[PDB]
Formats: C-alpha cells, structure tokens, sequence
C-alpha cells in the first residue's frame, strides 16, 4: 500500500510519456491524474491512521560493496507521513488544474503534441519527491534529491523553443549541483565516521560524533558540526537559500502549474525536510545550527526586500517562497523542528493556491504576467480574486492577535517568530521586519492587479473571464487548507509539548522518533512563555505593511513613483535583485569559460602538444 | 567448450580470414554479404561469451576457464578470467555487435571495414584473457595495427596525423613496459601471471644516476608499467593523442576507441600495478591522486571551451577516466569496485554518445556545434536518446554513471580529503558542459535552412540504442549484478595490497 503510492506515479508517467500514441493524449492525461488522486487518497489514510510506530518496507538492494550497503526502501514515520499528504495532495490538484490550464497552449503549433509529455513530467516529478521523503538511507535520499533536479530541469525548460526557458532550466540544474557538491561530501564523511548511511544506524552514533574530531582539508573539525554544515549546503541549493537562490526566480519560465508544484511541495521543501529528518545530528551540532539560523534569517530578509519592487506576478510569488523558507530554517536552527514542518505544511497549502490563482489571472489576461497591465479584474474574475485574497490572508498572517484563531500562516509563522525570540535576537528582528515587508508586497500584488482602474491594453481587459471549473475547484480545495490547516494542526505541532511528543513519537540515543530535540533544548518551552509584545509583534508588522500598501496604491497612487525618484540607487539595487546574478557571471561563469579556453589553447595546444610536436 | 576463451578470442579473427579469402565481389551485394557475416560472427562471439559469464563463479577468486598450452621461446599460451577481467570480456563482446549494426549505411570499402573490426575484436578480447606476461603484451600492442588503419582509411580530414600520433604515442609508452616485463621474466623465472601475482619483487631502495629510487626495483617496474597504462587510459598530461584519434576516427572507430580500448589502461593497473608492485603503488598514490584530480578539472574546463561536438565527448572521456585512476589507487574495497564499475559504465555511455554524434553527422556532415539548433523540433526520438545519455554522462542517480563516480569519490575521501573535494567538483563541471552541448545542439527553434528537412532516427538507429539504454538503467538501479561478480575478487586484491605495505 505504501509501495503503490511510491511506484504508481512512476508507472503512470512511463505509460503516459512513452505510450500515449497507443492510448491517446486524453487517456494519458486521465491515467496520470487518476493515479495521483488514488495515491493522494492512500496518502491521507496512511497519515490519519498512523499509530506512531515507524514502519520499514524493503523494496530492493541498491548498492552493496564491502561494508557499504544502501537499499531501495520505504521508511514511514510521522515525518514521512506529513510529506506524503503534502506531495500527493498538491501534485494531484496540479494535475487536475493542468487539465484546463494546458487545454490550449499558444507556445505550440497545432502540429506539435505536448499534453501527454507535460503530464508525464508531473507524475515523474512526483515520483522523484516521493522517493526523497520515503528514503531510509542517505543514498536513496540523494536519488530523490537528484531526481527532482532533473525532473525540474525538464519542466522549467518545457518550452524548449524559448531560449529563456532553456537558460533557466540549465541554471537550475547547475546551481543545484553546487549544493549537491557539499551534500555528497557530507555522505562521504558520515559513512566513514559511522560506517553506515542508514538513518537509524547514523542516529545511534550521533552522540559519539559530537565528541569526535575528523580531519577535513587543512585542519581538524568537530565531526558533528562539519557534517551538519556539509549537509546543509545541499539543503541551501534545493531550498534556494542565500547565495544559492538565483535559480528559483528564473524557474518561472516554466508553465505556471509547474511553479505551484516546485514552490509549494517538491523542490524547495526538500531542504527543510532534510534538516528535520537529520535533527538528531543537528541537535548535537550547535555550530551547524547557528549557521542555519543566520542563512535562514538573512534569506528571509533578503527575499522580502527584493519582492517589494518586482513587476512580474510570478516573480513576486517566487521571492515570497524564498522568504518563507527562510522562516522554516530559522525554526529548525533554533531547535524547533515541529514548527519548521508546521509552516512547511501550511505553506504548501496557501502557496500552491497563490501560484494557481496567479496562473488563473495570467490565464484570463491572455498570458500577460506584468502587474502594470492588470488594473481592475476584481469584478471580471471573482473566484480568482477571492482565492488570491484567502492566500494573502494566510501568508500575511491574518488572525485575532492574542488568540489561536486565524488563517493557516497566522499560527505557523507566529510559532517560528516566538521560537526565534527565544533562540536568536538577530533572527527575531530580521523575521519581524521581513514580516512587515511580506505584507507590503503581498498587498501590493492584490491592489495592483485587482483594484484601481483597468490599466494597460483594453483588448485583454474586456475579454477577461473566469477560468473553467477544472481550474477553480483545485483552488477551492486548497482554500480549505489555507484556512483550517493552521488551527487544525497547531496543537500536534506546536501547541502542547506532551501532545507534540506523542505525535512525532520522540542522554539516550536519539533514535526511534521522527524528530529529536536535545534535553538541554528548551526553546520550544520558552517560546510559549514569550512576552505579550513578542506574541503580537507579527500582527503589528502585518498591519504596518498593509497600511503602507493601501496608502501607496489605493490612496495617493503617486507615492511609489516619487519615493523611487528620491532614492534611485536603492531602487535599482532591489530591482536588480542585489546584483547576485551579475556578480556570479563576473566571478564564475566568465572566468570558467576564459580558463577553459586558455587551458585548451595554452596548455594542450602550446605547452603539451607544442612539446610533443616539437620533438 | 573446454577451450571456450580461445574460441571467443580467435573466432572473430578466423572469420575475418575467411571473409578476406572467400568473399568476392565489390558491388553492393558483396558489401551486403560482408555486413551480415560480420554481424553473425560478432553475435556468435557474444552468445558464446555469455556461457563464460553465466558459469563464472564469483566466490572463486582464482582464475577460471583456464587453458594452458606450450608456446614459442619458452613462453606459455595461457588464458583465464577472474572477477576483475570477466566483465571486460563481456563488455567487449557486447559493444561489437552494436558497433557493426551502426555501420550499416557505410558504402566505402565495406569488406575491408568489416575485416578491420573483426580482427580488432579478437585482439581486444585477448587482452582481458591472457595469463602470460608476453601474451598480454602481444594483444595489447597488436590492436594498434587495425585501429591505425581504421582511422587512416575511414577518418576525417586530419586522419593521417591522428593515426600516426595514436600509434607512435601509444607504442612509445608500451615499449618501456616491454623492457620491464623482460626484467620480471628474468627475476621471477616465469612469465606466468598467476605465478607473478605472488612473487615478491625486491623493494629496497638503491641509487640510480643522481636520485634515490624510493621503492627499489618495484618502483622501476612500476614506472615502466605506469608509462604504458597512463598513456592508454589516458591520464593527464599524456592524453593529447585522444582528442585527435577519437575525433578523426570514423564513428564506429570512436565507439571502440572510448568504450573498450581505454579500459586496457585501467585494467592494467588492477592486474599488474597493484597486485605485483604494492609498495611502489603505495608510494605513487599521492601523485596519482593529484594527476587524476587535475584531469577531471582540467579536461572538464577544456571540454567546456570546444566548438566541435565530438571534441566535447572526446574530452569528457579523459575526465571520466580520472575517477577510475583515483579509485584504483585508493586501494580499498569501495574505491576499487567503484573504479571497475566506472570503467564498465563509461563503456555504455561513451559509446552511446559517439553514436549520437554519428546520427547527426550522417545527416549534416558537420561536427560544429553552431551548425545545429532546434533538432528536437524535427528529431523527437533523437532528442530523447541524446538527453538520456547526457544525463548518464553527468552521473545522474538511477543511471550507471552515478554509481561509479560515487564509489570512487568515497574511497578516495578515506585517504585524501583535498583530492576528494577537487574531484567532487566534477559533478558541477560535468553538468556545465554536458547540458550546454545538449541545449546548443538539440533545443531552441529550428531557424536554419539546412536543417529544415532533417529526418528522425530510423528504426535501425533506434534499435542500436535500446540495448545501451537498458544496460545503463539496469546497472544504475541494480548495480549488484556487477559488484557481486567483482566483489570477492576485489576483496582478495585489496587484502594482498595491505599485507604488502611496509611496516
Ligand atoms: C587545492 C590545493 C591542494 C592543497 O592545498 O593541498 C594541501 C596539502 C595537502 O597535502 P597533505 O596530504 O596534507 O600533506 C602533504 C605532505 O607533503 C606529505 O607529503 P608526502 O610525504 O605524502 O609526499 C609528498 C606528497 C605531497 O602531496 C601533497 O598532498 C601536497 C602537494 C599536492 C599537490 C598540490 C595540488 C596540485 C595542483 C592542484 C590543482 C587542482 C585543480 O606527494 C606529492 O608531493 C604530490 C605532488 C603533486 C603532483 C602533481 C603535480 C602535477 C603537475 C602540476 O596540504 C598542505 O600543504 C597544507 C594545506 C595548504 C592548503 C593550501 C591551499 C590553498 C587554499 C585553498
Ligand atoms: C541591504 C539593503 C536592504 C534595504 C531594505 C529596505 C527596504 C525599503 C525600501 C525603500 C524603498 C525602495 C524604493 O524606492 O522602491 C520603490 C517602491 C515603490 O513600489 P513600485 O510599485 O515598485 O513603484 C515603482 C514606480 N512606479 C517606479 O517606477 O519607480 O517602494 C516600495 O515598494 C516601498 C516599500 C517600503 C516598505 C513598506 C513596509 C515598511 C513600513
Ligand atoms: C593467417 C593466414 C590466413 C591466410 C592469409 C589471408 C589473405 C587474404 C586474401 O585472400 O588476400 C587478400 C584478399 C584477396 O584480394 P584479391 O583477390 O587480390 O582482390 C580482390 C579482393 N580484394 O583481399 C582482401 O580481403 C584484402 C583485405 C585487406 C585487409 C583490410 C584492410 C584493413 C586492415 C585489416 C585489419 C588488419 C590486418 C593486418 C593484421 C596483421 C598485421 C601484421
Ligand atoms: C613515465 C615514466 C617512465 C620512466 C622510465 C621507466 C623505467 C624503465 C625501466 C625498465 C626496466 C629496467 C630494469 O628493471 O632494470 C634492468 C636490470 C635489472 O635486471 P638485473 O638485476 O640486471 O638481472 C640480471 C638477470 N640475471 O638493471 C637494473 O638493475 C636497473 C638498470 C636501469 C636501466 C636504466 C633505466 C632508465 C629509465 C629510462 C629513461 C627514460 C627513457
Ligand atoms: C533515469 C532518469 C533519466 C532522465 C533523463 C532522460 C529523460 C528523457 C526525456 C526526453 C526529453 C527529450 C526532449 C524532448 O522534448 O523530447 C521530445 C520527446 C517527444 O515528445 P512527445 O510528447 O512524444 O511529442 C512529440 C513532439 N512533438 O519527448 C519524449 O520522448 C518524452 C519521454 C517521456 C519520459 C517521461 C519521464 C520519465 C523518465 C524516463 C527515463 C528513461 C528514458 C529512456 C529513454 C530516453
Ligand atoms: C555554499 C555557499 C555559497 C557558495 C558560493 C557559490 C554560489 C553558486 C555559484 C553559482 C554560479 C552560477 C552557475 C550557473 C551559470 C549559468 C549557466 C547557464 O545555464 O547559463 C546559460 C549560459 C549562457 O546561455 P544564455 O544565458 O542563454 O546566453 O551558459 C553558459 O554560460 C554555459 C555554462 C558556463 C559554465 C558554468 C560554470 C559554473 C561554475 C560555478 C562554480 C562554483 C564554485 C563555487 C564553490
Ligand atoms: C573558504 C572559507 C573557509 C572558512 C571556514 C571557517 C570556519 C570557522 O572558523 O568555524 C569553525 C567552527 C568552529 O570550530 P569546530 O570546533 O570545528 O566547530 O566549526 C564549524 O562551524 C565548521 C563548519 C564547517 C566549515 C566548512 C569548512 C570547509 C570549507
Ligand atoms: C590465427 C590463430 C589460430 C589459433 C591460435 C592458437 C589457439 C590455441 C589453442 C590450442 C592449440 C592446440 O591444441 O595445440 C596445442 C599446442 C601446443 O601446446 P599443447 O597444448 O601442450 O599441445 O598449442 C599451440 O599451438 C599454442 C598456440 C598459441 C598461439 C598464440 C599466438 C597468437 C596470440
Ligand atoms: C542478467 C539477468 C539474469 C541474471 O540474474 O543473471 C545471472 C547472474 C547473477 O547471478 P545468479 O542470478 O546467481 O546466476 O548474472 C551475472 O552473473 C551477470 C550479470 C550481468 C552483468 C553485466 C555487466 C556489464 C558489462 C558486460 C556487458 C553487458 C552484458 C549484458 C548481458
Ligand atoms: C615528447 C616525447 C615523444 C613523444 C612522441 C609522440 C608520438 C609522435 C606524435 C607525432 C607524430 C607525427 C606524425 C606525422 C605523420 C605524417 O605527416 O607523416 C607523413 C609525412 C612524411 O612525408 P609525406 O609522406 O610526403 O607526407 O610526415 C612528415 O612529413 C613529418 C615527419 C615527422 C617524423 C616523425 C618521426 C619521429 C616520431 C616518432 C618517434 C618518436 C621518438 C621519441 C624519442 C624520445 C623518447 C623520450
Ligand atoms: C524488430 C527488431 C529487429 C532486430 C533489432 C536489430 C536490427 C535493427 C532493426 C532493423 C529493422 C529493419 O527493418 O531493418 C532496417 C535495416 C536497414 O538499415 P536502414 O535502411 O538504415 O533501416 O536492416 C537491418 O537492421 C539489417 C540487420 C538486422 C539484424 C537483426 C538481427
Ligand atoms: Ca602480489
């Protein structure tokens, strides 16, 4: 039954991708879509019926060499069960949503066939991520890690006739390989220190790792801190954290349904999953955890500032994903991993709705993506307007200030900000400031596209009409999670320590549980005792951003123009995204090409062959 | 059946002799007969070699199917296989039928083209079965003759220079090894490889000219064998023959050049260098680690700067063999098994990639990357095959490419972390040039007049790739099929190496 969830999407993708000419594109679309809904149904049954006893389901031996053995296997615990419903539910809805969104695509002439290929990629992308989350060993985790990398490369560059898509897909693959550089080095170090890659066997030896010095390069390091850092480098790339983020905003070149799947369920969340799955190690690696907090906090602040000035609708949401993952890494860094997954679970709901809602806006507006030509539209697409409004309420953290009554992101974000206050003063202030920016650019998105006067060309505005039911029903389903997910799961994830202990079935060896928290780790308890001003600070930051956005686009709509003139250098800085792409071209891309040419003509040509030909 | 290795070795050569004698005519019908006879012979050799594979017993680390006969000049004709060489025999016999099938559209001197490949097959097989020191050298250097003519006759515009560089540069390396082999013959009193695997060659330092020879006679013998195998592998900086020979050769010649002939360098290290010169191997380990690390970074960057599609694939091979050399000299269970798996894996992937170059070369008669673009628009099947083997080339998990790279890197990490870090950068650099080549050739829009009428892969071209796709996936998902065969033999080899190290 666990195996069907894992392998049914793979079999459907192979049939749809390779054999649609035999059965037809329409049948191939239903085959993939129907299989995900069956897998999603089984995923929910596994999640709701889980009894807290982790299960191991062998499949096949993968790599066996001397004392090294890694197997194809399924591990089912609380941590996996959470990821099962997230991956299959969002993937299933994207399949259903895609049936209408890709019904007629202008990127392809009538001669070209694309529908069956698109649905085959979605099913395989799902299979890759299901392999990542069910992994019982680090090696199978790497397979799913690289599987989503190649599956994303196929989908970002789906429109292969566009150079921008091909560049973005290539960039995403290469930047993620830089992350897998560190992740591979972590696997090598873990195996030789512990003699295993299996999670349970690793976690048994973690206490001894914290007292072990391992030589790496020019010096000796604490084994736990070094291996924690190396594995996090892999997570930075997959979650598009600072210095490894530039690929995510360029991934918008793919079809909109791909973005909802990449940004909400599969790729970005994998990095957070790895840290939470490896919490037994990080709880014994204090210095690795500190680095995770700084990167998480800085990414949360960085991506929030950049999104303030973006004019493309999908790029505003893309940078919001980078910012939101910054929050999750702060929670994990301070040692509260349930809060990190609580936000991951709620984020999957309302983020997937923001992209699918944005796609509906793009779908209605003749595939225009620039918010400067989206005036009006509140009345022309009512169901898309309310789907996006609920998503904004969730992401901005709308709720009753001092209670536990509010939208999904109200409860999961306030859990992290309280944890940050008890964990890091640096992180706490960067998170509340970033929360203020989150409200501004979220409400800037709503006001620029749904309010004001119809702006831009009038041909698309007059023809704007609501998307078909096949596209709106998935939005409705997600809205159910974007409203009740936070209140439903607040208790099991963050509410009560005893309740959290049994839910995750958590110095003794840190084994047997979905997550581990060290006995000396009390940040979760201190978070509940945070002062009132700390608990309400997210709300005040939210209102401050909302009022600023309202004063900038509804009232006195000339303020955004005047301010940018007053501060032109800073405006260019944010608009150009802090110039990371330009910097990397200067330091990495161009020097690498120059070095290769010099080695080719200087080394092989003039020095080596020059000598051989000389003699 | 009792002479099973001798049959697979000399059946391809015997068939070539019969073909030369009794196959008359030069018209198309004569050429058609030659192609079929070569295909049936190569297929027969593959089927016979499957009997060796399926009756092979991995637990027995000694040599199996051994046959011994008297020979000339006091030497013995001895053949046999163990867990280290059995899979290279099957690789050689597996690629030959596919290579012949790919040459089905050639019309220039077909009978001689079939004869050259049939003769080459027999000589390539003997390298992996010989258990006599001189006999191994005979097959090792005899293969240079047919390949010298394959490049010269059916090669590109610079084939005359490439053929001479390939022969003389390889011949120069091997003659030094010949003198070392004679010395081992004189010291041990035998050319029997099984006997030499247990002989203790002196390892005490002595002064030769103005330098101390750290490792004694073992180091002198090691260097002679290293010079031969380093050039064959090839290692950096003795690799510059390869971008000439592999590029100027015909498509089929390039398949065998990269898929099989390169493996004779890595197999030599596992058969002679470590088993027979363990002290010298331990001393040379630091230098071999850095030569291999440089090769990965150096040739990966050089591949990124190529304007010629076949030169990207050619330079990719040197980078991949860099992993093999590291794994072999890491001299632990994980490194050595990874090295063998990498060598076998590179055979399928590199062979497929050269066949991918051939598919579009046969249509446009140009290897320039800038001459193509948007082939996916007219060539759907080719774009899918070319992407699959592009992914295998960058070591994507699930393909056989990942397993070999992962194991060699982990074995080296145990010894030297600096080398492991530099070598591990290959994952970043391989993706850079491999994906850039695929994009520039296959993706984009079709805007050139010369490509408006290009055709997709024909049924025969597709069927050549299907066996290569299957093997890459099967070993990527179930590598135990290989590590079970090589496992016990590598463990015995690693144990001997450790026992021989100085105390
Ligand atoms: C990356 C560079 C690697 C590096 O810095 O190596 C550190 C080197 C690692 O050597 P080790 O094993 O720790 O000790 C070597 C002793 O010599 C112990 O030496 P030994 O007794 O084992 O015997 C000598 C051993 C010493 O070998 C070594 O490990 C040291 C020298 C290795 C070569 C250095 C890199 C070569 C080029 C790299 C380019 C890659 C792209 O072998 C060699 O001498 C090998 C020589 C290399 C031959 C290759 C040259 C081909 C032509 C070019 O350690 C240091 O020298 C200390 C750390 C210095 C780091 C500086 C790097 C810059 C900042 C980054
Ligand atoms: C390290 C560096 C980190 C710096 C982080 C500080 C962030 C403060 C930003 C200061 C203003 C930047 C600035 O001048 O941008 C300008 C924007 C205005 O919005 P717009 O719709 O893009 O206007 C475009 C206009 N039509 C134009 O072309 O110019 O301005 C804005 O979007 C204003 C948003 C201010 C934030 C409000 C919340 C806090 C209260
Ligand atoms: C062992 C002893 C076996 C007996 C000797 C075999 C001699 C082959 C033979 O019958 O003669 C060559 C044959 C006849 O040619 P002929 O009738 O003169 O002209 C019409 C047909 N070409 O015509 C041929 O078949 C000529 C074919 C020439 C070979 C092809 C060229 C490429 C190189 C082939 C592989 C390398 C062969 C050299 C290996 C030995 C090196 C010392
Ligand atoms: C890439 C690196 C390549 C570097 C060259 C490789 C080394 C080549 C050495 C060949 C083998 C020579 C050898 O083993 O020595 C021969 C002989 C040992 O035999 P011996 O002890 O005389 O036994 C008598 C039998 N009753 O004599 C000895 O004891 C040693 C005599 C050494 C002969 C000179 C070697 C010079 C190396 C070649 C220079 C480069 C060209
Ligand atoms: C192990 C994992 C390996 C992953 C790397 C290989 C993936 C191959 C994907 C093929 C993409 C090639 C580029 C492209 O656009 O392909 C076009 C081709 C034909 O597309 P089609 O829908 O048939 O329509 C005809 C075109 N108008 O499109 C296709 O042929 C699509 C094939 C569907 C495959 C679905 C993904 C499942 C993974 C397949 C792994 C094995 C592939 C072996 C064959 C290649
Ligand atoms: C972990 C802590 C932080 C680490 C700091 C490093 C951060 C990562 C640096 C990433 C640099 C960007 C890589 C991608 C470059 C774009 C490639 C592409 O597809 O563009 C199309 C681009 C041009 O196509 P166009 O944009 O369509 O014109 O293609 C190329 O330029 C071909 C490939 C060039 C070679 C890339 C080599 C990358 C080397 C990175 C080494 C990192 C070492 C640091 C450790
Ligand atoms: C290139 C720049 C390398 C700078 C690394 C400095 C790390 C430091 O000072 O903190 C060590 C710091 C304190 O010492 P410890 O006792 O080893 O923890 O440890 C770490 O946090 C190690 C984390 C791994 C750092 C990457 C090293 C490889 C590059
Ligand atoms: C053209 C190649 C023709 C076949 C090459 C020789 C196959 C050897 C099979 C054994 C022959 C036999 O039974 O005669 C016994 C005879 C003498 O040894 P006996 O087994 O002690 O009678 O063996 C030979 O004639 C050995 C010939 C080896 C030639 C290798 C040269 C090329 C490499
Ligand atoms: C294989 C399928 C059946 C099986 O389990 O085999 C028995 C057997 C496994 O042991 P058994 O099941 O105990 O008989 O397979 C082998 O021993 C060989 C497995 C194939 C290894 C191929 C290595 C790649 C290089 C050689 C060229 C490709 C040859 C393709 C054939
Ligand atoms: C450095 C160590 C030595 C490396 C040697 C690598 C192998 C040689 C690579 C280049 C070969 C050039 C082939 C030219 C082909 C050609 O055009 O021929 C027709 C042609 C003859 O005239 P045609 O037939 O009228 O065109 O060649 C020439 O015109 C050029 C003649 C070049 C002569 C080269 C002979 C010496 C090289 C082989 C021996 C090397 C011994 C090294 C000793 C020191 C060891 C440490
Ligand atoms: C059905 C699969 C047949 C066996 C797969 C291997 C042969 C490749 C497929 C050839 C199909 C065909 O009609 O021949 C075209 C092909 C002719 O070349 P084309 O004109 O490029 O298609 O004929 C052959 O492949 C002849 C050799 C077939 C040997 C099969 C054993
Ligand atoms: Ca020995």
């Amino acid at each position: 039954m666990e195996k069907f969830v894992l392998f049914a999407p793979l079999i459907a993708s192979l049939i749809a991708g390779l054999g649609w000419r035999a059965i037809g594109e329409k049948a191939a679309q239903y085959l993939t879509t129907g299989v995900l809904f069956l897998s999603c149904l089984i995923s929910w049954y596994l999640f709701l019926s889980f009894d807290g006893v982790p299960r191991h389901i062998p499949v096949l031996d993968w790599v066996v060499t001397g004392d090294f053995h890694a197997e194809w296997a399924i591990r089912l615990d609380r941590l996996t069960a959470i990821m099962l419903i997230v991956v299959t539910t969002v993937s299933a809805l994207v399949h259903m949503y895609s049936l209408g969104y890709m019904a007629h695509d202008d990127n392809w002439t009538h001669d070209e066939h694309y529908k069956a290929r698109f649905f085959a990629y979605l099913s395989f992308f799902t299979f890759a991520m299901l392999m990542l989350v069910t992994a019982d060993n680090l090696l199978q985790m790497f397979f799913g890690w690289e599987g989503v990398g190649v599956a994303s490369y196929l989908l970002i560059g789906f429109y292969y006739k566009k150079a921008s898509a091909n560049a973005a897909a290539m960039k995403a693959f290469i930047v993620n390989r830089v992350g897998d550089f560190g992740f591979l080095l972590g696997i090598f170090g873990i195996y030789w220190l512990t003699g295993s890659v299996q999670f349970d066997e690793i976690f048994r030896q973690v206490p001894q790792l914290a007292q072990t010095e391992m030589h790496f390069l020019w010096r000796d390091w604490n084994a736990a801190n070094l291996l924690g850092f190396l594995l996090f480098v892999g997570a930075m790339g997959k979650s598009a954290q600072l210095l490894l983020h530039t690929w995510l905003p360029d991934a918008m070149e793919g079809p909109t349904p791909v973005s909802a799947l990449i940004h909400a369920a599969t790729m970005v969340t994998a990095g957070v999953f790895l840290v939470c799955r490896m919490s037994p190690l990080y709880e014994f690696a204090p210095d690795a955890k500190n680095f995770i907090v700084i990167i998480g906090a800085t990414t949360a602040f960085f991506a929030a500032t950049v999104g303030l000035v973006q004019n493309d609708i999908k790029r505003v949401i893309a940078y919001s994903t980078c910012s939101q993952l910054g929050y999750m890494f702060v929670a994990a860094g301070v040692g509260v991993y349930s809060a990190a997954m609580f936000h991951l679970l709620t984020h999957a709901f309302f983020k997937a709705m923001l992209f699918l809602g944005a796609g509906s806006v793009i779908h209605a507006m003749h595939h225009e993506q620039d918010m400067r030509n989206y005036g009006g539209l509140r009345k022309k697409i009512p169901l898309t307007f309310w789907a996006m409004m609920i998503g904004t309420f969730a992401i901005t953290g709308v709720g009753i200030p001092l209670t536990h009554l509010g939208f999904a992101g109200f409860l999961s974000k306030d859990a992290i900000i309280e944890s940050a206050y008890a964990g890091s003063g640096y992180a706490f202030w960067l998170l509340v400031i970033a929360a203020c920016f989150t409200s501004f650019y979220s409400w800037r998105l709503i006001f620029l596209t749904f309010y004001g006067k119809p702006r831009g060309d009038h041909h698309a505005h007059d023809h704007a009409h609501e998307s078909p039911p096949v596209m709106t029903i998935p939005l409705g389903v997600l809205a159910i999670g974007a409203v009740f997910a936070g209140m439903v799961w607040y208790g099991p994830f963050f509410g009560d320590h005893h309740k959290v202990t049994e839910y995750f079935h958590i110095i003794a060896a840190p084994v047997g549980g979905a997550i581990y928290m060290h006995p000396d780790n009390h940040i979760m308890d201190e978070a509940h005792h945070a002062p009132a001003w700390v608990k309400v600070s997210p709300f005040v930051a939210m209102v401050l951003g909302l009022i600023t956005a309202w004063t900038f686009y509804i009232a006195n709509p000339s303020l955004p123009r005047r301010l940018a003139a007053q501060q032109p250098a800073l405006y260019r800085f944010l608009l150009n995204k802090w110039y990371f792409d330009e910097i990397y071209e200067f330091i990495f891309v161009r020097p690498a090409k120059w070095l290769g040419r010099v080695l080719w003509k200087g080394g092989d040509g003039a020095v080596i062959d020059g000598t051989i030909n000389g003699v | 059946m009792t002479n099973l290795l001798s049959i697979i070795t000399f059946l391809p050569i015997v068939a070539a002799i019969i073909m030369a004698l009794f196959l008359r005519g030069q018209d198309e019908a004569a050429a058609r007969n030659a192609k079929w006879l070569a295909l049936l012979t190569t297929t027969a050799t593959f089927v016979i070699s499957l009997f060796v594979l399926f009756r092979f017993d991995p637990a027995n680390t000694g040599f199996q199917f051994v046959e011994d006969h008297a020979w000339i000049m006091g030497l013995r004709y001895k053949m046999g296989v163990d867990g280290i060489s059995v899979l290279f025999v099957l690789l050689t016999t597996f690629m030959m039928p596919l290579t012949i099938l790919s040459t089905w559209q050639v019309q220039d001197k077909v009978k001689e083209y079939m004869i050259a490949f049939l003769v080459l097959e027999g000589l390539m097989i003997g390298v992996f079965t010989a258990l006599d020191l001189v006999l191994f050298y005979l097959f090792f250097e005899a293969g240079l003759i047919p390949m010298f003519l394959i490049i010269g006759i059916w090669g590109g515009k610079d084939r005359i220079y490439a053929s001479f560089k390939f022969f003389l540069y390889t011949f120069l390396g091997s003659v030094l090894m010949l003198v070392a082999m004679i010395a081992m013959y004189r010291m041990a009193g035998t050319t029997d490889i099984p006997t030499l695997l247990t002989f203790d060659f002196p390892s005490e330092n002595f002064r030769l000219l103005g330098m101390t020879v750290v490792g004694g006679m073992q180091m002198l013998l090691f260097l002679a064998f290293f010079a031969s195998f380093a050039v064959k592998m090839p290692m950096w900086p003795v690799h510059t023959w390869l971008p000439d020979a592999h590029v100027q050769a015909p498509t089929a010649g390039s398949v065998l050049l990269a898929a099989v002939l390169l493996k004779m360098g890595g197999y030599g290290f596992l058969r002679f260098s470590l088993p027979m010169f363990p002290v010298a191997s331990g001393v040379a380990q630091p230098y071999v680690f850095w030569l291999s690390a440089i090769a990965i970074v150096y040739t990966s960057l050089v591949a990124l700067a190529q304007s010629d599609m076949k030169k990207v694939i050619a330079y990719s091979s040197v980078a991949h063999m860099g992993y093999v050399t590291m794994g072999v000299f890491a001299a632990n269970q994980i490194g050595v098994d990874g090295a063998i798996f990498q060598m076998l894996s590179h055979g399928f992937i590199s062979g497929a990639l050269f066949l991918c170059v051939g598919v579009i070369y046969d249509r446009m008669h140009t290897r320039e990357i800038d001459a193509y673009g948007g082939l996916v628009n007219r060539m759907p099947a080719y774009a899918a095959v070319f992407m699959f083997f592009t992914m295998a080339n960058v070591g994507l998990p699930g393909t056989s490419g990942f397993v070999g790279e992962f194991l060699t890197l982990m074995g080296v990490f145990r010894v030297d972390t600096w080398v492991a870090l530099v070598a591990t950068s290959g994952v970043i650099l391989s993706a850079a040039y491999a994906l850039w080549l695929y994009r520039r050739v296959t993706l984009g829009q079709l805007i050139k007049e010369s490509l408006k009428s290009i055709t997709d892969m024909t049924p025969r071209e597709r069927w050549v790739f299907i066996p290569l796709i299957a093997m890459t996936l099967i070993l990527g998902v179930y590598p135990r099929l290989v590590t079970d065969v090589t496992g016990p033999a590598v463990a015995a080899l690693v144990q001997d190496y450790n026992q021989s190290q100085p105390a």
